[PDB]
């Protein structure tokens, strides 16, 4: 289960 | 066997982030031990010592197609929220859902959450939603109403 890439 | 995986709750921004490793400990005479943190996205100068029992939890799951049942109005969820600067996990909790016919695609079910940290709102789908593990529960007791 991949979540999605957070940016800082 | 079944795996259990971390995320924790950076206090740069009180946003979620899934656990690569833990590196180190920390113990204080008035509690709350402290664990040295590497995460899953970031290198070793993003590394953080974090509070377990109030910032280190069972990580959350992106949802299955099937699974938006599994997401109510009043629930915690860790919610993707996306801006202009950033795009970052935070708790939220579901205040409404709109339940559509699903297609080709997948789940059309549309949900109105409340962000914690900020009191904010937004009408969110179903990809920017990550249930809390214990919600699988509710879907083993869905399994069992099936035909044998
Ligand atoms: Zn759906």
């Amino acid at each position: 289960r991949t979540k999605q890439t957070a940016r800082k | 066997s079944v795996s259990v995986e971390f995320e924790a709750k950076s206090a740069r921004d009180g946003a979620w982030y899934d656990v690569a490793a833990f590196l180190s400990h920390r113990l204080f005479e008035s509690g709350d031990p402290e664990v040295r943190v590497r995460f899953s996205g970031f290198g070793a100068e993003e590394d953080e010592w974090i509070n377990v029992r109030k910032c280190v939890r069972q990580r959350s799951l992106p949802c299955e197609a099937t699974e938006c049942v599994a997401v109510l109005p009043g629930d915690l969820i860790l919610c993707f929220q996306e801006g202009k600067d950033q795009a970052l996990y935070y708790d939220a909790h579901v205040l409404d859902a709109q339940r559509r016919r699903h297609d080709v695609g997948g789940c059309r079910c549309r949900f109105l959450v409340r962000y914690d940290h900020d009191s904010s709102e937004e009408i969110v789908p179903l990809r920017k939603v990550c249930r809390r593990p214990e919600t699988d529960y509710r879907l083993q007791i869905l399994h069992a109403a099936r035909a044998a």
